[PDB]
């Protein structure tokens, strides 16, 4: 920061944030504004999204905020973003440069002879150069400002492309033969997109691309996720030969010319002709710095690996990507990179479908809630297609829960009466609704059934937010309260922390209705701030012994812990030893259960009577569980009688 | 139904007398390596008797402290009984001078930490503000006391704790 | 363990003069190996309050 | 079951039943509704029994 | 379209009808999976085939249990030193790789254990 | 600072390194100037805060190309190690290179690291001494070999503070969250 | 962003409730803009209020 | 079904209790081949009793560790013997002399070993941490005391075993 050590004393507007840092896992998959794509990543703190995901923004808020939500009740969220691969790109160095074309190649020219650029015959800049030639003085190379040009463009109201006049005579102290070169359009598009470092090379290497890079002599560096704040990227390359001299950078494409701080920032120079040092800085202040070669092995003090192609690929830097397979010599020019666009707007089913599938495996991934739920932002049949398809996640795997929202259309400013007629006819796949329709019927899903108006402190504004990712917190957060199969509902639990409103209040006549459909009411407190997920149903329309959430994430507890201490029976004997074993233990555990109350009896049911020699023969093992989960209250009923003086208790009532 | 008793410990275990650290950051790490024993305070809040007729109905009253004493093993260098009694010195100046600092230079703040039975995670820790010591202990030396080693009580008040 | 168990024969009743006349020696080993696990079924019954085991399963 | 090695978890409703497995032997016979005819048969537990001679029914 | 294309080159039909095999003896294992892991000489992460940790398993069962025990399951079959696998086969999947007689390998039911998953 | 705090700890600070008597120093580098001293290497020794205090206020030895051994408590931490496991190993001159000499050896040198690991020296360390690099062509040579893998104490040397100068309204149960 | 951090775009600083006197938008707002502005033709109705009004008022 | 005691032996045999030895560096190669017996350390966890209704459930309690007790022959020149008192003598001065060393000096590292039956390899290996004498025990001598070698037990206090 300084670079003697000291105090340094500041003031600033900025939004550090406290943790409540309870245990609880869950999964999402979102449109992020920056950050990896169709990669599993974890996060475990607000701070951690902020810096690895961005801030929320107008079309990405609804992703963003059921994550932070999430983050505030449990710790763990493993987090997927996509982006449409034909729309996303990543910011690069050729952007608002302008294309250039050799139409006569002059001779005796210098480097350092001067470009003009006239419009209308009007001359808009001579302040670019000549920055190659060959032997007989032909132009090889030029440099132009195109910041100058960009003035007029803009007001000129012409920037994506140029028109005709445009002009670029080469006029200097000694020539042969006047050269020529035309100007075509300002590239305000961007060559490349780039994912996941891994994967990175060849995509950062066809031969389109690297031609356009050795064109304009510029360094092969990208930001490296697709996203808009690619945009806010400059970097500050420094060699031995620039770094040693002390000299003025040059700034690309726009033009300028600066003093460098390289010498600043590090304790010393990149320490050999062959290693380029890097600094990285957005809004002014610097983010990375690093020094690293292009020789095809080199080592840092410590024998870590620098070669260029390794850095970045190993997974170390979230600014920059980079490569040496086409480096410019020497090089020691300031560039901002330009023309990243994340096209969130666009995002497609085929999107969402292909990034939720990225938590498919039963095995890979421990993950008890799929929050869904951020779907639920956008138009009525993705929404809808969405969401059916993620139900089916829990279908294939049998060992989770999924949380699902109405969309926003279906509630958010219509009128009460009509309100939930809207959002029953939905669940039911009538009126309107009956192409972006529900008819999921699972037991692995649970519906929740309104929408919450919340602060954005990052914005600084209010905006309605599906709420399934405030009912996945409470059934993450039960487990470090009160055991799994406690219900999420109620009032000594199920407070839903951070509102304002709901976008409907349903009255009895209504809340009815609706949960004979399988939506669970979320409501205002009795009075105050508070509100509560008041009741529990799973989406199932067939009667079943899985019906309340809380016997579903019970049997999850179950299957999750059994299904885990019988894997160590795999590749035994089928003995009596192998038998006693598996007995023992499950009873052992679910006397734990019984004990805690989980449970009111179980038997475990697993000898000769279900292991007959018919089942040994084929390479099978048995085991029967019979378990009755516990009762809840769920309706209470008070009656108050309001009997007369004299008629006494001890006549009426008799202690 | 003797299981029921795992119901005392749903959270896991029993809670341990001797898995517990005190922090005071005036004194260095070093302090919470060297403190022997702390209780973890009371909380006394004496009862009123309101009568009536010839009967008596109780009422709260209003909270108070006790001292908090702590217990401490000593190094041959005296790195924690010099620095407790040159805290003590900014109360009341110990020897020949009659001069002490105003309370907001001799108060300072305390911190106990109680650990789960992984050594890693704190489980429950509280403040306690505004500690002085009231009296650091003698130490009884003696050549009859051999095969121990130098511990002595230290008595701090304190204003609340939370 | 490796065997659930295992015969070895050789006698006359394969080592017949017809063999010993051309200089060679014949024995047969008779084994079955050890099955294993390798599907593991759980079987979860979700019964009701009431409806006691002592009933449905009679220890 | 599956083809694949592995575990499957599966919900039922299905009257596994255990056998307190005293000596003892005696003879029967009778109108059942599967399994061999004019043919003696040895049974030893209840699952035996449903297996090789069905459950019972009204007649 | 990886699992595809696995079954096609171990049957011989599709591009790999050239690159095939057909290879039906019984002194052969088929490995099923590839791997990402942490090369401490060049400092670099790379891929590598991932027979090497199979015959591992096949050789170091020796030293823990006789012969004739598998090298499958997660009490045994621990693949040691990795980040990551080329696929993870779901179920479906996993069932139609078996009866081509590839050998599954997978993530362990969590964190950062890998394991060889059949015979 | 060596009857004070263990040698890893570095001689600059407020709670350490008062330069007792004195009356005034040549010069007093401010920020502007200190910065550019402290890129050359040159370490800042400058007035207290206040008053009559004076502080050696950096640490960095003589070195212009990067090296771990760049400030001066790493620097004097490997010369503690050095110059002591420099001397337990003479009472291996002259020994057999047999396993009871490696045994030895290893043992002794990580009961003392382990002193360093718990005194806070050292976040870890690996002591490497076998047949993994004592192979047979070094035995026949009359040679022994070892090799420490240190990982040595960071240090706080850049404090940023931050004060933000919020309005009234506007609480800290918004912006903050407790 | 103003002085302390907090958002002045015009469709925010209206929109969460901050003013009770004007509302405004920045969706169609003309370039540089500096002159004073008098509002006219607001109107209540009340003689109008009809029962479809209290009743959905109450409601 | 008798050769079912072979599941007892798969890793070769039975462990042996003669084919041992113990290294302590601090006395050199020939400690090794005077230390006639030792007691491969016990693992002590004292069970805790919780009480409930009228009956008590246990609790794992907290570690700790007995002394280790080595019994060792003794040379003509009492090389051994004079090495173990001048050890002892660091931890308090033998004589007239009335110090001792700090404890990072007079604790030392030990190792213990169980062999194969092949006598090649090492099958199972103890480190001791923190050895040193706490008891030199006598040699009882005496005249009718005839045929047989000198030995003296020793006893070292440790502070854990791996």
């Amino acid at each position: 920061p300084l670079v003697s050590p000291g105090i340094e004393l500041k003031e600033t507007s900025v939004q550090s944030t406290v943790v409540l840092n309870a245990t609880g896992r869950a999964a999402i998959v979102g449109k992020f504004q920056w950050g990896p794509a169709y990669q599993v990543t974890q996060i475990t703190n607000e701070v951690e999204l902020v810096d690895m995901f961005g801030g929320p923004n107008n079309q990405t808020a609804d992703y963003f905020m059921s994550a932070m939500n999430f983050l505030q009740y449990g710790n763990d969220l493993r987090t997927v973003r996509v982006v449409n691969r034909e729309a996303a790109k990543n910011a690069s160095p050729l952007v608002d440069n302008i294309e250039w074309e050799i139409t006569t190649a002059g001779s005796n020219y210098e480097v350092g002879d001067k470009i003009t650029v006239k419009y209308a015959d009007q001359v808009v800049d001579d302040t670019g150069s000549v920055t190659e030639v060959d032997s007989d003085g032909k132009i090889k190379s030029v440099f132009i400002p195109t910041s100058k040009i960009i003035a007029y463009a803009k007001s000129i109201n012409q920037y994506p492309d140029l028109g005709s006049s445009w002009t670029t005579t080469i006029t200097s102290q000694s020539s042969g033969v006047s050269a020529v070169i035309t100007l075509g359009k300002i590239i305000s598009d961007s060559t490349v997109l780039l994912t996941e470092p891994e994967t990175a090379h060849e995509e950062m290497t066809k031969t389109e691309f690297q031609t356009a890079l050795a064109k304009y002599k510029m360094p092969g560096i990208v930001a490296a996720y697709p996203g808009e704040l690619g945009n806010q990227l400059e970097i500050e390359i420094v060699s031995k030969a620039a770094f040693d001299k002390g000299e003025q950078l040059t700034i690309y494409p726009a033009g300028g010319k600066r003093a460098s701080t390289a010498k600043a920032v590090f304790g010393y120079g990149p320490q050999t002709d062959t290693q380029y040092a890097i600094i990285v800085r957005r809004d002014g202040a610097v983010v990375e710095s690093a020094v690293l070669s292009t020789s095809r092995q080199d080592k840092d003090i410590y024998g870590n690996n620098i070669f260029m192609d390794d850095y970045f690929s190993k997974g170390s830097s979230r600014y920059i990507f980079a490569t040496a397979q086409g480096w410019p010599e020497g090089f020691a020019g300031v560039i901002r990179l330009g023309g990243g666009v994340s096209a969130n707007e666009s995002v497609t089913a085929g999107d969402l479908i292909q990034g939720w599938d990225l938590f498919g495996d039963r095995e890979a991934l421990r993950v008890n809630l799929l929050i869904a739920g951020a779907c639920a932002g956008e138009t009525d049949e993705i929404a809808s297609t969405v969401q059916k398809h993620v139900s089916s996640i829990a279908d294939e795997r049998q060992d989770c829960l999924a949380l699902i929202s109405p969309p926003r259309s279906t509630i958010v400013n219509i009128p009460l009466t009509r309100a939930v007629d809207n959002l029953i006819d939905w669940r039911q796949g009538e009126g309107s609704y009956d192409s972006a329709n529900m008819n999921i019927n699972t037991t692995y899903a649970a519906i929740d059934g309104n929408y919450k108006y919340q602060y954005d402190k990052y914005n600084d504004v209010n905006r309605w937010v599906p709420l399934a990712a405030d009912i996945a917190g409470l059934c993450a957060r039960t487990d470090d309260i009160a055991q799994p199969w406690m219900s999420p509902a109620g009032y000594r639990r199920g407070q839903i922390l951070n509102c304002i409103k709901l976008a409907i209040e349903p009255r009895q006549a209504h809340r009815d209705r609706m949960y004979q459909a399988g939506i669970n009411p979320v409501t205002g407190q009795g009075t105050g701030d508070g509100f509560i997920l008041f009741g529990d149903k799973t989406a199932t329309t067939v009667p079943t012994p899985f019906d309340r959430i809380n016997v579903r994430r019970l049997f999850n507890m179950l299957k999750n812990n059994i299904g885990d201490s019988s894997k160590w029976q795999l590749f035994e004997l089928n003995d009596n030893f192998t038998r006693s074993s598996f007995r023992m233990e499950t009873s052992q555990y679910l006397a734990g259960i019984k004990a805690l109350g989980g449970v009111y009896d179980f038997r475990v049911v697993c000898d000769t009577t279900n292991n007959t020699p018919a089942v040994i023969d084929r390479n099978e093992f048995v085991a029967s569980f019979y378990i009755k989960p516990a009762r809840s209250i769920n309706y209470i009923t008070l009656n108050f009688v309001a009997t007369a003086t004299g008629a006494d208790f001890d006549e009426l009532i008799g202690p | 139904e003797l299981t029921d008793i795992t119901r005392a410990f749903e959270s896991g275990d029993f809670a341990r007398p001797n898995l517990f650290e005190v922090e005071i950051p005036y004194l260095g790490r070093n302090f919470s390596f060297k403190c022997k024993a702390a209780p973890m305070p009371a909380g006394i809040v004496e009862k009123v008797p309101v009568g009536y007729m010839n009967r008596k109905i109780n009422v709260a009253g209003d909270r108070t402290y006790d001292d908090w004493t702590v217990t401490i093993y000593n190094d041959d260098k005296h790195e924690v009984r010099k620095a407790i009694i040159a805290w003590q010195a900014q109360a009341h100046a110990q020897g020949n001078d009659i001069s002490g600092m105003t309370p907001a230079d001799y108060k300072k703040v305390a911190t106990v930490r109680q650990f789960s039975r992984d050594g890693k995670t704190i489980t429950n820790e509280h403040t306690i503000t505004g500690l002085w010591p009231t009296n650091v202990g003698e130490v009884q030396m003696d050549w009859d006391s051999n095969n121990e080693v130098e511990t002595f009580e230290t008595t701090f008040a304190i204003d609340w704790w939370e």
